[PDB]
């Protein structure tokens, strides 16, 4: 269309939400999801963020502080 | 989802690649990026430390607080 921009890397895209006990994950590939949980043990996640560089996932906890 | 209260996306376009100001930089503390220009790049001594008039360097303390 000329307008649409649509991403080099494959269209895989990975989604993380914290949710009390579980830092949900979902993975869309092509336009299907799919869930699991990344962590067992955490308590309370609040905040989320992710490292590029080292391939790695941040979250704080209210519990644990 | 029963507490969302983080929500992060993974993906490598979401870190854009940019070039290290940093690298260059040898302060012993902290070394963080600026907008002023032309070294786009400043040194930050820990909570309660001055910073020498040698821009790279850290004193600590002594006064009363
Ligand atoms: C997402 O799912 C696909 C297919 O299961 C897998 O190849 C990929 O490694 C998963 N994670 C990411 C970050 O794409
Ligand atoms: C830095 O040193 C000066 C004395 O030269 C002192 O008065 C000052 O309190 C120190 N740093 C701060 C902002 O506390």
């Amino acid at each position: 269309d000329g307008r649409t921009c649509k991403v080099t890397a494959s269209e895989n895209l990975l989604l993380v939400v914290a949710s009390r006990d579980k830092i949900i994950m979902d993975n869309i590939t092509a336009h299907t999801h799919n869930i699991y949980s990344l962590v067992q043990d955490v308590s309370f996640v609040v905040a989320l963020d992710f490292d590029s560089v080292t391939g790695r996932v941040f979250w704080s906890d209210l519990l644990e502080g | 989802v029963p507490q969302p209260l983080g929500i992060i996306a993974i993906h490598p376009s979401r870190q854009p690649s940019s070039p290290n100001p940093c690298a260059s930089a040898t302060c012993s503390h902290l070394c963080l990026l600026s907008a002023q220009e032309p070294r786009h790049y400043s040194c930050a001594c820990p909570s309660g430390w001055n910073l020498s008039d040698d821009s790279v360097n850290c004193v600590r303390g002594d006064q009363p607080f």
